[PDB]
């Protein structure tokens, strides 16, 4: 339930998860002009459902609800046995050898990610 | 007559009693939480008492808390306040006896012996003195010098000893911090020989 | 008294530096996603007031402590309040950089020490 | 590549911020800005006291009035010739303190075989810890003990027999900065 590194950057292409497991983390970031609030959590934590909440003031789990003012990437630690799903970005043709997923392992005391097996090309 | 409690600067605070059932209870002005010990016999008029706040090492006081301190005893239906105390934990420190005591290296004319502090609190830092003690043959405890260490130092080397000879080493601790602050209890006397 | 208040200042001091101590260094590898966590930064920190600061991140603190699987952030989080409060006797400003936990607790520690210094 | 300055307040009295600038071809004076990151006078400061070796600039010397422990000190380093070779760094000066050495080392006994050893330094009290050595004529080594602001060592057993050696050094640390760097080493003194 720890999780080192985050899934591989594929070149035209973004990744998502449908599903959270627990041990996830998703950061309070806020938006350009905006912070947390004062004694705000630093993170969500899933255990299912979410242990806190993130809110923003002027300067297994579902995907939570989109909470007022928010940075546009929101930052997940995810933990071994999480999938992620890739998809080439809206203008961009893909091309599958092998699945299109990242998966979370668990070696001999060193997790990584494995590698999705899909080019994307305009 | 007398109230009088300690704090061991961690998790610990021991009380004394002196004037069926009575109880120490201790109220944090700042935290929310209480906690309460049975007082029993000690001497013909003499209760005693520890009130548990955690865990052996956690901190559970500190520099700017105040406990009020009761003594209770029952009195038919209700409890009777037998007596009342502003207890300022760090100006009323006592700590633990030192432990683990254990011969480092013993030669013919000399040793270098070791202990540990137990339950003392981070917040001393180096802020600490201590007094040993070594017992002798020819001599009794009472008749033994006091070694002053005045600086934290959890070892002594012992010179001019005399080879192949049965001793005893004792060790306390004190704080530097608080008015009514004492020594802790000598610890437990590790006996030792030197070499032939 | 400057006594007390120095004294209270080097607990303070000494439960930051633990704190420091305890993540800062190898066999917490727990650091570099530790790292990631903005924490809000005092606009001005030159007097026990400006300790507000401190106290309203606290509560995100204790959460940063938390993801340590070793310290013991309930208690040391708690101390840590109510002598901050004890200090600081207002409306607290912050810097518009957010710093790494590092970042915050040697702002704290110098605060701590630029006061100390000058009270004896 | 710029060369690295290092800086080092001296008994907070003043300040050497130095380099080695001979490792680059053509001789070069490198100059010093300076500032005071986030606070009050918050301006870019040019050196006004470089030191020079071999007529060339290997350092700067800060006046007391220039110094603010607890407020973040950035050096800049800059290539005369051309501006986008520059380098700064980010240091924190109360953790850059040198005390001067401990002074007016005294032994004392408070028994025939105790003996107490006092020491004085130049300003700071408070703001210092302190390490002492000690040796006798017997000894392979220094045996050594970290001192807090007491600036006193008890030597609770001690023998007649034979003849002892203490130093002592000085650092700003832990109170009012978190220096790593010693003072150097006091005037022996012998029992
Ligand atoms: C007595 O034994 C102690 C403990 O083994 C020695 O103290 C240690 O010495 C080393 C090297 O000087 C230090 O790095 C440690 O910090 C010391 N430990 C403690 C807890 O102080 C001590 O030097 C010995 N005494 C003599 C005179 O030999
Ligand atoms: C701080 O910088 C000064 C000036 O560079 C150093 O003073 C020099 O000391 C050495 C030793 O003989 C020589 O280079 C000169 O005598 C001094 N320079 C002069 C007089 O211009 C000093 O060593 C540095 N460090 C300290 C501790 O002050
Ligand atoms: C460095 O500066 C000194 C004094 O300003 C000057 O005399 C010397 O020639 C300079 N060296 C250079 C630029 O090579
Ligand atoms: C040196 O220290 C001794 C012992 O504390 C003291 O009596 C003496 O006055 C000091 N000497 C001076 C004036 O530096």
């Amino acid at each position: 339930e720890l999780c080192d590194d985050d899934p591989p950057e594929i070149p035209h292409a973004t990744f998502k998860a449908m599903a959270y497991k627990e041990g996830t983390m998703l950061n309070c970031e806020c938006k350009r002009g905006f912070r947390r609030i004062k004694s705000g959590s630093l993170y969500m934590l899933c255990t299912s459902s979410w242990d806190n909440q993130c809110q923003c003031t002027s300067s297994h789990c579902r995907e939570p609800p989109p909470w007022e003012n928010e940075a546009t990437e929101r930052i997940y630690h995810f933990v071994v046995g999480q999938m992620v799903y890739y998809q080439c970005v809206q203008g961009y043709r893909a091309l599958h050898r092998g699945p299109a997923e990242s998966v979370c392992k668990m070696t001999h005391g060193k997790t990584r990610w494995t590698q999705p097996q899909l080019i994307c090309t305009g | 007559s007398q109230f009088t409690c300690f704090y061991n600067s961690r998790a610990q605070i021991s009380c004394v009693w002196s004037q069926t059932s009575c109880q120490v209870h201790a109220w944090p002005d700042r935290r929310r939480w209480q906690q309460t010990c049975e007082l029993l016999p000690v001497s013909q008029a003499s209760w005693a008492c520890n009130l548990i706040l955690g865990a052996p090492d956690s901190q559970k006081l500190t520099t700017v808390d105040i406990v009020t301190l009761r003594v209770l005893c029952r009195e038919g239906v209700r409890w009777r306040v037998m007596a009342i105390q502003d207890f300022k934990p760090f100006e009323n420190l006592r700590l633990m006896a030192p432990i683990s005591l254990q011969v480092v290296h013993v030669e013919t004319h000399r040793c270098n012996i070791s202990w540990e502090i137990s339950q003392a609190s981070h917040y001393f830092e180096r802020h600490l003195e201590f007094e040993a003690r070594t017992l002798s043959p020819g001599h009794t405890w009472e008749e033994a010098p006091l070694l002053t260490l005045k600086q934290k130092q959890e070892w002594i080397c012992l010179e001019t000893l005399t080879p192949d000879t049965q001793y005893e080493f004792q060790v306390r601790v004190k704080p530097l911090q608080g008015e009514f602050t004492t020594w802790s209890p000598w610890s437990q006397p590790l006996a030792f020989r030197t070499k032939p | 008294s400057t006594k007390k208040t120095q004294l209270q200042l080097e607990h303070l001091l000494l439960d930051l530096q633990m704190i420091l101590n305890g993540i800062n260094n190898y066999k917490n590898p727990k650091l570099t996603r530790m790292l990631t966590f903005k924490f809000y930064m005092p606009k001005k920190a030159t007097e026990l007031k400006h300790l507000q600061c401190l106290e309203e991140e606290l509560k995100p603190l204790e959460e940063v402590l938390n993801l340590a699987q070793s310290l013991r952030p309930r208690d040391l989080i708690s101390n840590i309040n109510v002598i901050v409060l004890e200090l600081k006797g207002f409306m607290c400003e912050y810097a518009d950089e957010t710093a790494t936990i590092v970042e915050f607790l040697n702002r704290w520690i110098t605060f701590c020490q630029s006061i100390i210094s000058t009270l004896t | 590549p710029l060369p690295e300055v290092q800086c080092f307040v001296f008994n907070v009295e003043y300040m050497n911020c130095t380099w080695q600038s001979s490792s680059e071809p053509q001789p070069t004076n490198l100059t010093l800005h300076y500032w005071y990151k986030n606070s009050d006078n918050d301006k870019v400061q040019k050196c006004s006291h470089y030191l020079f070796s071999e007529e060339i600039t290997s350092g700067c010397q800060l006046q007391k009035k220039e110094i603010h422990l607890y407020q973040t000190f950035v050096v800049q380093l800059q290539d005369p010739r051309e501006p986008r070779r520059q380098a700064t760094q980010m240091l924190k000066l109360q953790n850059l303190v040198i005390p001067w050495a401990p002074e007016n080392l005294t032994l004392h006994k408070l028994s025939e075989s105790q003996l107490e050893l006092n020491w004085n330094n130049r300003f700071l009290n408070h703001c210092l810890e302190h390490l002492v050595q000690y040796r006798t004529d017997w000894d392979h080594s220094w045996t050594e003990q970290s001192v807090d602001y007491r600036h006193k060592f008890s030597l609770p057993s001690v023998d007649g027999q034979k003849r002892y050696t203490f130093r002592v050094r000085s650092r700003f640390n832990p109170l009012c900065g978190s220096a790593q760097h010693w003072s150097e080493w006091s005037h022996p003194i012998h029992w």
